[PDB]
RNA sequence: AGCGGCGAGUACACUGUACUUGCUGCUUCUUAGAGGAACAUUGUGUGUCUAACACAAGGAAGUUUAAGGCAACAACAGGUCUGUGAUGUCCUUA
RNA sequence: UGCAUACUUUUCCUCCGCCGAAAGGCGUAGGUAAUCUUUAUCAAUAUAUAUCGUGAUGGGGAUAGAUUAUUGCAAUUAUUAAUCUUGAACGAGGAAUGCCUAGUAAGCAUGAUUCAUCAGAUUGUGCUGACUACGUCCCUGCCCUUUGUACACA
């Protein structure tokens, strides 16, 4: 089960979920991964005419990815991060034995 | 210009100049005289 | 089968094509909402993808298209939004204002901070723009919603 | 006709209608004249 | 018995392993004397002079050399077997010597012990050079 | 020529053109020379002079 | 304790002007194996002087064309010039920079009237002058640099002509002289 | 032994002959370092005793070398589009192809030609 | 001046207690002497790379790099026909326009590779589909490095 | 992704090593979630003895530790209707 | 060969084994991506030894010619390119100007963009770690105060 984002809590909060429902079904669950946070630059340039101090900005899209796992049945996790998740998060779910 | 030839301290900057030679047949000389740029033994 | 670097890209087109489309259908009232009336909107959406600053100035550009003058109209949204909560309101319209000469009045009322990242973060901004007889009219409405506490508000009890 | 599907005429730009300053990093197919502007509705922030 | 450390600066990165032995200080795979420039080889000599050859023959060293420039490397790896033997006299060995060892460490320099935070900055605007700008006309 | 010794203990100010000239006081016989140098001097410096009577222009 | 490129102690150093001593803060805190230190130098004031005399010849010797960055070429140069020195003069050759640094420095000079040279600029300057003579001695004349360095180096530690910097500390003190 | 006068300038006495060869002709060195591995003279040794046997290695190598080891791409004039095949052809012939190339061209008049008439480079070294 | 001082305890047990250059030279000397390969000729009238623009001209380059592909090839568990290359990419001035990096040519470095695959010194198996050096190469080349060590030692 | 441990070793050391293949005690080290550290801190000093700054020491951090982005009040008759189905007016449309 | 019709996905970087100096091609591993390119590693000035050893030389690479392949239904105004030949000035640049306060000057490279192909452009990053101040209004650009105006499109 790994979630991917851009925002920061947003995933903060759904991985607690994840650690409270591991503990509270004592679960074969591994630890957290703390994946390296990728960030994706593009640039441009302001003075859409051609006179003046050209300048030129960038912008950054921070992406996210957080991976756990679980040794359970697959439809109970995935009706509880139903309950617990936001629009603005993404789930892919891999099952785990030992 | 150069003017040097090959026919007639152990620097080769210092016998190319006593021996009015190139650097090229300088260490060659060395060379004969023994039997890029190195420190002593 | 994509991959979430250009699905991102994707959902991104997506919601540029649903900020225009929510501007566009948003013009009767406030801003009540999005889905993940509304039966036509589902089905359109469905076809094509297979307190409220936004609402107060488009209540003003609407004012203003109607053709009531610019200071009642002005004034009055801003009396609005000194009721609705907001510790002041930056809006200003330019364009040809009746003659051959560009022009701008602002009002200025409160404190207003106008840049920093805190601000920006606080601050909600509105700018809209339509047509006229001879020209173009601009506004915008600054709205600043109540300060987690600013750095600057220093209070001891 | 003669549409072809390579060169500058293959793509045009998808909202101001004018194929010059076409950005198509990360395939986004967007002129950037327009992208200007439609950064913060895509939800792509400047920082720095 | 063992203890893992570490050491970096600039872009340069280094882990240490010390373990006792007989004296297999073996950065990866090559010997120490082997890298070819001997103005680095003295470098490295020299935190082993101020601990002792006949201590360091008791143990031995496990070093990893990944990136970064000669100097880089040979700086993190200096950092990393200072930290290494700080840290396994702290631990395992002897701890009378360990604060003479590092009162040595600590006069001689600074650089020894800990890196430094000089890095590289982000380009700025207005020429090539990192603070350079274009030959503007006139 | 020749080199003689003098010590610095306290900054007087700086003037000049540009503010690369200090004024400063040198000690050789009097304890007290006026004289203005250039650059880096900090408190407690040894210098040298020219000549140990010609003195300089308090500004 | 520590001998330098594994050679030379300087256990013996002249009394000199007892400030230009200061200045190269040679001791046995700043007593190096092998050049290029990578200490910090732009700190504060004084950490332009508590940089080593050897660390700031090789900083300021690299300096033309494109020989930017040649600082391990520096370290060679330097390292095969002291054992130049060590055989064509019996002396140290630590000993020979140490006598032309504090006898080819100038000592006042003219920026308007003439002033004095403050003593972190003195040993800056005797470097420089070493350095620029050692560059045209360099500048295409057959000749090798490190014969260039080391001859330029012995002809200041022995107060003779020869030497760029001791011709040109002459000349300061002339100019500063006629000036005031 | 130094300055040998042969067809071409050969003053080069006491520089090496992978040298002296290149100075006389073929100045890129690339096809007097192949005529040289040719006719297996050792670099080593310097210019001041060219053997007159070496030249005539030499000259004897460079008649129609296309019936040695060598392919025809590292030859130059590799076909020059014509009925016929051709070979390097040595200083003042080779000049002589070339002008003969060029006065086809000029009776070809092509638009290069046109402009190499006039003065011209082929690119255009823009001074616009 | 090529041996130097070393305070740590030494193994000697492979090439990677030996220094590059003088392993390979000798061990281009001792493939010369013995006459395992060929020249070749064919790669005589071919520069090392497309970058070096001119002939290495030392009449043993071909021997050297065969001394430093298995050299390499010990180091690298895997390796690759471009790694090779990469290694021995050189500077390439395309006149006027600056300097950029350029790699080797690929014919001569996958003739000698067939070489040493025909002398057996080197093996291919679908699994590690990186080159790799065979058993009897690793005592064969281990067998040499201790006995260079030996000589250069006392 | 790293550090180890052993199942079988390739050759030497000696009473482990350069390199593979299979599993897992653990995560300063490959990576990062929040937070903290740093505030002229302290001491020797100047200052209308208030506001300030200097050297040295602890400290990675003593010019805000440093590059950055937000850039007002107001204006240019600076550029852009050749970027927009944003754009008025004069002009073209078989 | 040309049009019509159905099957995999050929429509990115590619590692491999070969063909071809090379360009490039062939059947393929991997991957919608810390897995495959590829990163226990992608460059260079360096490091060491060697041909040469300051003579516009073999430095220098402008120039055109002979061609092998790819990009593109179209490279002719010879794009891109592996090979050779061809051999201009250039002895460090006058009146003058631009940038420079510490991984920063300067030098060395590398990734991204537009790309069917093509950076010598702009931007992101890394390496080689320097010469120096640590302040001032004398130049210049701005700012305040005082003052004089017959200027106010100043």
């Amino acid at each position: 089960i790994a979630l991917t984002s851009k925002n920061l809590r947003a995933i903060e909060k759904v991985c607690s979920d994840i650690m409270k429902g591991a503990k509270e079904k004592n679960l074969n669950v591994s630890g957290p991964v703390r994946l390296p946070v990728k960030t994706l630059r593009i640039t441009t340039r302001k003075s859409p005419c051609g006179e003046g101090t050209n300048t030129w900005d960038r912008f950054e899209l921070r992406i996210y990815k957080r991976l756990i796992d679980l040794y359970s049945q697959c439809e109970v996790v995935t009706q509880m991060t139903s309950i617990n998740i936001d629009p603005v998060v993404e789930v892919e779910v891999i099952i785990t034995d030992s | 210009k150069l003017n040097h030839a090959v026919f007639i301290v152990i620097t080769p900057s210092a016998i190319a100049e006593k021996y009015k030679v190139n650097l090229s047949v300088a260490r060659a000389v060395i060379n004969h005289l023994a039997d890029s740029q190195k420190l002593y033994t | 089968p994509i991959s979430k670097k250009r699905k991102f890209i994707n959902d991104g087109v997506f919601q540029a094509e649903l900020n225009e489309f929510l501007a566009r259908i948003l013009a009767e009232d406030g801003y009540s909402g999005v889905e993940v009336r509304i039966r036509e909107l589902t089905s359109l959406v469905q076809k094509r993808f297979f307190l409220c600053a936004m609402a107060q100035a488009e209540s003003l550009r609407y004012k203003l298209l109607k053709g009531l003058a610019v200071r009642r109209a002005c004034y009055g949204v801003l009396r609005h939004i000194m009721e609705s909560g907001a510790k002041g309101c930056e809006v200003i319209v330019s364009g040809k204002l009746r003659a051959q000469r560009a022009k701008s009045m602002k009002f200025r009322d409160g404190y207003l901070i106008s840049t920093g990242e805190p601000s920006k973060r606080f601050v909600n901004t509105a700018t809209r723009s339509a047509q006229l007889k001879q020209g173009v009219l601009g506004i915008k409405v600054k709205i600043m919603l109540p300060t987690s506490i600013l750095p600057d508000n220093i209070s001891v009890l | 006709v003669h549409p072809k599907k390579y060169g500058q005429g293959s793509r045009q730009c998808r909202v101001c209608s004018n194929k010059h300053a076409i950005i198509r990093k990360y395939n986004i197919n967007i002129c950037r004249q327009c992208f200007r502007e439609r950064a913060d509705i895509i939800g792509f922030k400047k920082y720095r | 018995k063992r203890v893992q450390t570490f050491g970096k600066k600039k872009t340069a990165v280094a882990v240490a392993t010390v373990t006792n032995g007989k004296g297999l200080i073996k950065l990866n795979g090559k010997n120490l004397d082997l890298v070819e420039p001997y103005i680095l080889k003295t470098k490295v000599y020299e935190p082993l002079w101020l601990i002792g050859s006949g201590k360091l023959k008791n143990l031995d060293i496990r070093i990893r050399v990944k990136g970064g420039g000669q100097t880089s490397q040979i700086y993190a790896i200096r950092q990393a077997i200072g930290k290494g033997i700080i840290s396994y006299y702290q631990k395992y060995v002897d701890e009378s010597t360990k604060k003479e060892l590092k009162d040595v460490l600590l006069r001689y320099d600074r650089s020894l012990l800990v890196g430094d935070t000089r890095r590289c900055e982000p380009k700025k605007f207005g020429g090539k050079g990192a603070r350079a700008r274009y030959q503007k006309s006139y | 020529e020749k080199s003689k010794l003098a010590k610095v203990e306290k900054v007087l100010g700086r003037t000049g053109s540009r503010g690369g000239v200090i004024q400063v006081r040198a000690q050789f016989m009097g304890r007290f020379l006026i004289r203005n140098v250039k650059g880096p001097v900090r408190e407690g410096d040894i210098l040298a002079l020219l000549e140990t009577e010609r003195e300089a222009r308090r500004l | 304790d520590i001998k330098l490129f594994k050679k030379w102690s300087y256990e013996e150093i002249n009394i000199a002007d007892l400030s230009l001593v200061d200045c190269i803060a040679v001791s046995q805190k700043a007593c190096v194996y092998t050049p290029h230190t990578a200490g910090r130098y732009q700190k504060k004031r004084f950490r332009k002087a508590l940089c080593p005399i050897v660390e700031r010849l090789v900083n300021s010797m690299m300096m033309h064309g494109r020989n930017n960055g040649k600082k391990l070429k520096a370290i060679r140069i330097v390292a095969y010039a002291f054992e130049i020195i060590h055989l064509m003069t019996g002396e140290n050759p630590l000993q020979v920079f140490v006598n032309a640094v504090q006898k080819g420095g100038p000592r006042e000079d003219s920026t308007r009237q003439a002033v004095d040279v403050s003593p972190l600029r003195r040993v800056n300057q005797a470097i420089y002058l070493i350095c620029t003579g050692a560059r045209n001695a360099a500048f295409r004349n057959i000749k090798s640099i490190s014969e260039c360095l080391a001859e330029e180096i012995i002809n200041c530690a022995n107060e003779s002509s020869s030497s760029y910097a001791i011709k040109k500390k002459d000349e300061i003190e002339r100019v500063a002289k006629a000036n005031r | 032994q130094h300055i040998l006068r042969i067809l071409n300038t050969n003053v080069d006495g006491k520089e090496k002959v992978i040298i002296a060869l290149t100075a006389i002709k073929g100045i890129g060195k690339r096809m007097a370092t192949v005529i040289c591995k040719q006719a297996n003279v050792d670099p080593t040794k310097r210019a001041g005793e060219l053997t007159t046997e070496e030249i005539d290695n030499i000259v004897h190598i460079m008649s129609t070398p296309t019936q040695f080891k060598i392919p025809d791409w590292f030859l130059n004039r590799r076909k020059d589009l014509k009925e016929g095949k051709n070979i390097h052809v040595i200083a003042n012939q080779l000049d002589s192809y070339l002008r003969e190339d060029l006065e086809r061209m000029k009776k070809i008049r092509l638009h290069r030609g046109l402009r190499h008439h006039w003065g011209l480079r082929v690119r255009g070294q823009h001074t616009k | 001046r090529l041996l130097e001082p070393v305070p740590f305890v030494k193994t000697n047990n492979c090439i990677k207690d030996v220094d590059a250059d003088l392993f390979i030279r000798s061990y281009a000397t001792h493939l010369k002497l013995h006459n395992k390969i060929t020249y070749p000729k064919w790669c005589t009238f071919v520069k090392t790379g497309k970058g070096r623009k001119l002939a290495p001209l030392n009449e043993d380059w071909y021997f050297i790099r065969a001394s430093s592909i298995l050299r390499r090839l010990y180091l690298h568990p895997d390796i690759g026909v471009g790694f090779l290359r990469r290694q021995f990419s050189s500077k390439q001035r395309r006149g006027v326009a600056p300097n950029h990096t350029s790699l080797a040519s690929g014919k001569i470095l996958r003739s000698i590779l067939q070489q040493l695959e025909n002398l057996g010194y080197v093996e291919q198996n679908p699994k590690k589909k990186g080159r790799r050096l065979t058993t009897k190469g690793e005592n064969a080349i281990n067998n040499f490095a201790r006995y260079i060590n030996k000589k250069v030692y006392n």
